[PDB]
RNA sequence: CGCGACCUCAGAUCAGACGUGGCGACCCGCUGAAUUUAAGCAUAUUAGUCAGCGGAGGAGAAGAAACUAACCAGGAUUCCCUCAGUAACGGCGAGUGAACAGGGAAGAGCCCAGCGCCGAAUCCCCGCCCCGCGGCGGGGCGCGGGACAUGUGGCGUACGG
RNA sequence: CAUCUAAGGCUAAAUACCGGCACGAGACCGAUAGUCAACAAGUACCGUAAGGGAAAGUUGAAAAGAACUUUGAAGAGAGAG
RNA sequence: CGCCGCAGGUGCAGAUCUUGGUGGUAGUAGCAAAUAUUCAAACGAGAACUUUGAAGGCCGAAGUGGAGAAGGGUUCCAUGU
RNA sequence: CGACUCUUAGCGGUGGAUCACUCGGCUCGUGCGUCGAUGAAGAACGCAGCUAGCUGCGAGAAUUAAUGUGAAUUGCAGGACACAUUGAUCAUCGACACUUCGAACGCACUUGCGGCCCCGGGUUCCUCCCGGGGCUACGCCUGUCUGAGCGUCGCU
C-alpha cells in the first residue's frame, strides 16, 4: 500500500514501484482518500513476496 | 423665505458642488516647485537670459488700453527683415520671432 | 535637532520600526557600552553584543561587579541571558533572567576576524571625526 | 403552504462553484457566472457597487507578478546582470 | 477640508504688530511680567557686539 | 438616425424625452466606419479614411490603416508618431479627422464650449469652485 | 558534509544527476522513517535534503540555462525565454537606433541653425 | 451524495483537512494571542458554500 | 487549347511580428436619467450630472488661427487672477450664464498631400563576411527576392517656394 | 472695409490625480471614536444569487504562569509559594 | 492642572432614539400529538434513561424492516474523554 | 422574637463605564508614476519535523542561487554552523525556477476526448500498447508557398 501523486495513473504507479523497488507487479489498484491523497493498492507478482519486500523498504 | 428688506441673491449651488470643489492646500508646494524649476532652468542655460528670449515692444488693443505697451510674443518678419536678422537665426540667438504679426505702421 | 527630511521623529512610526525590526538590525539596536578599560584600549564606545562575551549587569536586581558570561542573545525578546543571572521557579529548576543590552557593559569581547574588523572600522570613523573637528 | 412546506422541496442546485474567480454563483443552466460573467472575456464590474469592486480589485489576492515588477521597476528593470562576484 | 483655515491680515496692521512687540521688549516690566528672570541684564535693549 | 433601443418605445420620464424618433446620433457615420475597421484590425492604427460612395441605405467609406511595428513605418521619421502608445485606437476617442468634427473644437467665438480641449473640460472648469487658502 | 552551490559548478552533467539521485533515494528514505516513527534525528533531515535537492538542481538549471544563452547569443532569431523580459510595455518601444535617427530635412536645419551659446549684458 | 465529481470531492479534501483544532504549542510561542481555532465548523451547525 | 502576364479573391499548425484581458483617482469619445427646485406641474432645473459602453498615458486632451478685434491693434495650446454672477438665456418664473481685452505660470515650433525638378534618387526581406552583442545596430557583398510609376525618396508648404 | 485661409498631420512646459509604489507631517480620532476592519476583516456569518457583513485591544518589569501538602470522581476548595 | 489668549465633533431624561448591560415578571408559563413499561445483574464516585439477560408491549411487509436517487460531507468505524 | 419589605453603609458578586495607553485610522503634502500571450489581475489546489488560521511560497513549494551582513532561529526537538580548502541569521535581490484554472490558446468542461512530429520501453520496425518531450485558439500586418475565376489580356 503506497501513497502516491494525485496525478499519477496506474500505469506510472506500475513503472515506478518496478524501477525503484526492483520489483514486478501483478496489477495496481487505485483510489482517491477523502483527505486528497492518492492511495494505490500494489499487488505483486506470485514469485515476489510483499513481507520482505516491505522489511527491506522499511515499513515493518 | 425673503425677510423684510435684503438682496435678492441668487447662489449657484444647486449643481452638486460639493464633489467639485478645489482647494489651495498645495499653492505653498506649488510655488516652491516651480521655483525649482526656474533654477534648474537658468543654471541648464548659463550664460543664457534665464526669463528668455527678448521680446518685441506691443501696443495693447483695445481703447481701454492702448495708451499702455507691453511685451508681444515675437519681432515680425518685417522688424527682422529691416533688422538684418535671419528669420531662421535669430530664435539661435535669443530673440522670438512671430511670422503671423504685421505692422500696420 | 533633526533636520533630515527623509527620517522620521514619529512616535508610532518608530516604535513600529523598532518592534517589527529583521534580525540584522535587531542586532544594532541590541548594542551594550564597553567598559572603560575598553573603551580605553579600542577606540570605541558601544558593541552590538555577541554570544560568547562576559558582561557585568550595571542596572536591576541583577547589579553588581560579577562577571558573567553571555550564553544566549534572544532577539525576539530584545533580552540576553548571562549565567548566573537567574531565577528559580516553582518547581525547583533555575531559568534564566533576560535583561536588556543596554544595561550592562562588556568587560571582554568575544574576539574573531569579524569582531576586530568592526572594531577598527569604529575606530577609524572616531579618530577621523576627531581630526575633523580638531 | 408557501412557507416551511415548500422549503422542504429544494435539493437542485441553481448555481455551483466559477471556474473563472471561485465564486458560487455560475447558473448551470444560463451558462454565465452571475458574479464576474466568466464566458464573457470581460470581468463584470459595476460603478454601483464600490464595496464589490475592493472586493476582488487588484491587491486583494495574491499579486505574485505585480509585487516583482514594483520591486524590479526601484532599479530600473535591470536584467543579465548579477551582483559582483565576492 | 474647506473650513477656511487662514486668516489675511492686512500689513499696516502686521507691521504695527511688530513695532508694539519691539517696543515692549525695551520697557523692563512688560518683559519681567513675561517671566524671563531679567534680573541681572545690564541694559534691556540689550545689545552686543557684531564678533557674535 | 439613431433611434433611441427603448422596449416599445417607452422612455418612461417626462415627455422632454420621450423622443424615439428623429433622434440623431452625435458622431457622423464616418467616425463609426472608423471605429469599426479599427475595432476589428486591433493591431492597426486608424489614420484617416474618405468617401467612396453611398446608397439609400448604406453608406461606403475607405479607411486608411498602419501597422505600427512594420519596419518600413518604425524605421521612418514622420511616421514614427503613429507607432507611439498614445495613438493607439485614435478613432475611438475621437482624434482623427472624422472623429475629432464632432467634438467642437476649434478657435474663436464660435468654439467657446471646448476651451480647455474638450466639452468636459470646458465643464469641469466652469464648475468647478476653487476654494483658495485666503479667500 | 553538506553540499554547498560552489563546489556543484565544477561538476559535469553525470554526476550532478548522480548526485541528485542519491538525494532522492535518500529523501524517500527518510520519508519512510517519517511515517514509520523514526527518530527526531531522521526527521529533521529532511528539510536538509529537500534544501539540498534544490541546491542540486537550481545549478543543473543555471548550467543549462548559461550554456543557451552562450549558443543563441549572435544570432538574430532567440528562444522568448533567452529574451529580455523588461516589460510588455517596453518590449514594444522603439529601439535606441530608430528613436534618435532623423530626417535629411531635421538634420539640415540642426547643421544651418545650431543652437548657439550666447549672453546679453544689462 | 455519492456520485460526486473530482473537484467538489477534493474542495471537501480541503474543508476537512483545515477543521482540526490549533496545535497546542502554538500558544507557547512568544506574541501568539491566538487562544482556539474560531474557524471551525460542525457539519450540522453551519453549511458548506457549494 | 494549352501555356504565360496581370487583376480580384482563397487556404496554410507557412517565416517573422502585433491585438485581446486587468487597473481605471486623474484623461479622451459616446450614451444618459429620475429623485430634487419651481412651495402644484408639463417647458425649465436637477444635468450633459448619476448609472451604462468604449479607449489611453504618466499625464491625457488641446495646440501653432478659415483667431481676436475695430485699436496707436494684438497673435498656437494649457493653467491661475480678473473680466463676472456680467453680456446673454429663462412658464424673462424658479433659475442658468460665457467670451475679448488686462496681469501672470509656461513658452517651441513644425511636417505632408498638392504644384514641380531630379535616369525610383526610395523602402522591406533573405543569405555571406567583419566590428559588436546587451533592448540587437553599423560597414562591405549577392545577374539574391519583393514593394513601388495606381508614385518611394531628396528639395519644398503659404512665414511664400 | 478688416481679418484669416477650412475640409490632411505632429509637438515639450506650465495643468489634473479619492487607484498604485515609497515617504513626511498634523491645533484630527482615540477601541460604541477613527476606515467596515488597531486583533487569523472584506474574516466569521447570511442569502440560490446579485449582494449583505460584524463582534473582538491591555496579567506582569520579568512567567517569576502558583512547586509541594490536603478534601473531593472531578469542576472546585483550604493551606503553602 | 491653575491663569492670559486661541479653537471646537464642547454639557442630555426623553427622540416607539443607537449600542451594550441588567431587573420585576419568575423558580412562573412550560418540558401533555403518535397505547408501555417492569425485574435482576454488570461497569461505574454516581443509573428511571448505558449494556446484558428475563418479561410485557408496539411498528404489522402501503413497517418504526431491508436498500437506493437528490442533498449533506466524514456525520461512517474503533479507542478515549 | 424571627420572616418579608424599604432606606443607608461595609464587604462580596454581576457588568464593563471611566481613566491612562496605541505597531490603527483620517486628513494634507511630496517624489515617482511601473500590468499582460515572455501568460496579467483574480481564483483553485498544494508546500513546514511537529502547522488550523494568517503570512510566505510553487513539486527546487514558510523557499534554491547570488550579494551585503556577521552568530543566530527559537514553542519544542533535531542537526548543523573552524566565521579561512568561506558562514548561522537577516536584508537585498540582478541568476534560476515558478502546479491547475483564468484574455486562457487542440476540442470540451458541475464531464471528458483528440490529432501531428520526435525519444525511450514492451516491440525486437511495422506498427499496436505505455511513458516522456514539442506543437495544434481567434483576429490581423509584411512576406512565402499552393491555388480559383464564362475578370482583363497575350502567344500558339
Ligand atoms: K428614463
Ligand atoms: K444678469
Ligand atoms: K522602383
Ligand atoms: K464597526
Ligand atoms: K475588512
Ligand atoms: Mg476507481
Ligand atoms: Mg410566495
Ligand atoms: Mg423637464
Ligand atoms: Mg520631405
Ligand atoms: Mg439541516
Ligand atoms: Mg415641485
Ligand atoms: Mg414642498
Ligand atoms: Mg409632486
Ligand atoms: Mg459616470
Ligand atoms: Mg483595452
Ligand atoms: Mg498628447
Ligand atoms: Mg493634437
Ligand atoms: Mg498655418
Ligand atoms: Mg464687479
Ligand atoms: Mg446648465
Ligand atoms: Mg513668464
Ligand atoms: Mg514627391
Ligand atoms: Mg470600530
Ligand atoms: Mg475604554
Ligand atoms: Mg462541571
Ligand atoms: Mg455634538
Ligand atoms: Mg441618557
Ligand atoms: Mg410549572
Ligand atoms: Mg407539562
Ligand atoms: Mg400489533
Ligand atoms: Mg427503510
Ligand atoms: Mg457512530
Ligand atoms: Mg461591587
Ligand atoms: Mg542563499
Ligand atoms: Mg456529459
Ligand atoms: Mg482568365
Ligand atoms: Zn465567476
Amino acid at each position: 500500500v503506497f501513497i502516491v501523486d494525485v496525478k499519477a495513473n496506474k500505469h506510472q504507479i506500475k513503472q515506478a514501484v518496478k524501477k525503484l523497488y526492483d520489483i514486478d507487479v501483478a496489477k495496481v489498484n487505485t483510489l482517491i482518500r477523502p483527505d486528497g491523497e492518492k492511495k494505490a493498492y500494489v499487488r505483486l507478482a506470485p514469485d515476489y513476496d510483499a513481507l520482505d519486500v516491505a522489511n527491506k523498504i522499511g515499513i515493518i | 423665505a425673503p425677510s423684510r428688506n435684503g438682496m435678492v441673491l441668487k447662489p449657484h449651488f444647486h449643481k452638486d458642488w460639493q464633489r467639485r470643489v478645489a482647494t489651495w492646500f498645495n499653492q505653498p508646494a506649488r510655488k516652491i516647485r516651480r521655483r525649482k524649476a526656474r533654477q534648474a532652468k537658468a543654471r541648464r542655460i548659463a550664460p543664457r537670459p534665464a526669463s528668455g528670449p527678448i521680446r518685441p515692444i506691443v501696443r495693447c488693443p483695445t481703447v481701454r488700453y492702448h495708451t499702455k505697451v507691453r511685451a508681444g510674443r515675437g519681432f515680425s518678419l518685417e522688424e527682422l527683415r529691416v533688422a538684418g536678422i535671419h528669420k531662421k537665426v535669430a530664435r539661435t540667438i535669443g530673440i522670438s520671432v512671430d511670422p503671423r504679426r504685421r505692422n500696420k505702421s | 535637532m533633526k533636520f533630515n527630511p527623509f527620517v522620521t521623529s514619529d512616535r508610532s512610526k518608530n516604535r513600529k520600526r523598532h518592534f517589527n525590526a529583521p534580525s540584522h538590525i535587531r542586532r544594532k539596536i541590541m548594542s551594550s557600552p564597553l567598559s572603560k578599560e575598553l573603551r580605553q584600549k579600542y577606540n570605541v564606545r558601544s558593541m552590538p553584543i555577541r554570544k560568547d562575551d562576559e558582561v557585568q549587569v550595571v542596572r536591576g536586581h541583577y547589579k553588581g561587579q560579577q562577571i558573567g558570561k553571555v550564553v544566549q542573545v534572544y532577539r525576539k525578546k530584545y533580552v540576553i541571558y548571562i549565567e548566573r543571572v537567574q531565577r528559580e521557579k516553582a518547581n525547583g529548576t533555575t531559568v534564566h533572567v533576560g535583561i536588556h543590552p543596554s544595561k550592562v557593559v562588556i568587560t571582554r569581547l568575544k574576539l574573531d576576524k569579524d569582531r576586530k574588523k568592526i572594531l577598527e572600522r569604529k575606530a577609524k570613523s572616531r579618530q577621523v571625526g576627531k581630526e575633523k573637528g580638531k | 403552504t408557501k412557507g416551511t412546506s415548500s422549503f422542504g422541496k429544494r435539493r437542485n442546485k441553481t448555481h455551483t462553484l466559477c471556474r473563472r474567480c471561485g465564486s458560487k454563483a455560475y447558473h448551470l443552466q444560463k451558462s454565465t457566472c452571475g458574479k464576474c460573467g466568466y464566458p464573457a472575456k470581460r470581468k463584470r464590474k459595476y460603478n454601483w457597487s464600490a464595496k464589490a469592486k475592493r472586493r476582488n480589485t487588484t491587491g486583494t489576492g495574491r499579486m505574485r507578478h505585480l509585487k516583482i515588477v514594483y520591486r524590479r521597476f526601484r532599479h530600473g528593470f535591470r536584467e543579465g546582470t548579477t551582483p559582483k562576484p565576492k | 477640508t474647506w473650513r477656511r483655515w487662514h486668516r489675511r491680515v492686512n500689513t499696516t496692521q502686521k507691521r504695527y504688530a511688530i513695532c508694539s512687540a519691539l517696543a515692549a521688549s525695551a520697557l523692563p516690566a512688560l518683559v519681567m511680567s513675561k517671566g524671563h528672570r531679567i534680573e541681572e541684564v545690564p541694559e534691556l535693549p540689550l545689545v552686543v557686539e557684531d564678533k557674535v | 438616425g439613431r433611434k433611441r433601443p427603448v422596449p416599445k418605445g417607452a422612455t418612461y420620464g417626462k415627455p422632454v424625452h420621450h423622443g424615439v424618433n428623429q433622434l440623431k446620433f452625435a458622431r457622423s457615420l464616418q467616425s463609426v466606419a472608423e471605429e469599426r475597421a479599427g475595432r476589428h484590425c486591433g493591431a492597426l492604427r486608424v489614420l484617416n479614411s474618405y468617401w467612396v460612395g453611398e446608397d439609400s441605405t448604406y453608406k461606403f467609406f475607405e479607411v486608411i490603416l498602419i501597422d505600427p511595428f512594420h519596419k518600413a513605418i518604425r524605421r521612418n521619421p514622420d511616421t514614427q508618431w503613429i507607432t507611439k502608445p498614445v495613438h493607439k485606437h485614435r478613432e475611438m476617442r475621437g482624434l482623427t479627422s472624422a472623429g475629432r468634427k464632432s467634438r467642437g473644437l476649434g478657435k474663436g467665438h464660435k468654439f467657446h464650449h471646448t476651451i480647455g480641449g474638450s466639452r468636459r473640460a470646458a465643464w469641469r472648469r466652469r464648475n468647478t469652485l476653487q476654494l483658495h487658502r485666503y479667500r | 558534509a553538506k553540499i554547498k552551490a560552489r563546489d556543484l559548478r565544477g561538476k559535469k552533467k553525470e554526476e550532478l544527476l548522480k548526485q541528485l539521485d542519491d538525494l532522492k533515494v535518500e529523501l524517500s528514505q527518510l520519508r519512510v522513517a517519517k511515517v514509520t516513527g523514526g527518530a527526531a534525528s531522521k526527521l529533521s533531515k529532511i528539510r536538509v535534503v529537500r534544501k539540498s535537492i534544490a541546491r542540486v538542481l537550481t545549478v543543473i538549471n543555471q548550467t543549462q540555462k548559461e550554456n543557451l544563452r552562450k549558443f543563441y547569443k549572435g544570432k538574430k532569431y532567440k528562444p522568448l525565454d533567452l529574451r529580455p523580459k523588461k516589460t510588455r510595455a517596453m518590449r514594444r518601444r522603439l529601439n535606441k537606433h530608430e528613436e534618435n535617427l532623423k530626417t535629411k530635412k531635421q538634420q539640415r536645419k540642426e547643421r544651418l541653425y545650431p543652437l548657439r551659446k550666447y549672453a546679453v549684458k544689462a | 451524495s455519492s456520485h460526486k465529481t473530482f473537484r467538489i470531492k477534493r474542495f471537501l479534501a480541503k474543508k476537512q483537512k483545515q477543521n482540526r483544532p490549533i496545535p497546542q504549542w502554538i500558544r507557547m510561542k512568544t506574541g501568539n494571542k491566538i487562544r482556539y481555532n474560531s474557524k471551525r465548523r460542525h457539519w450540522r451547525r453551519t453549511k458548506l458554500g457549494l
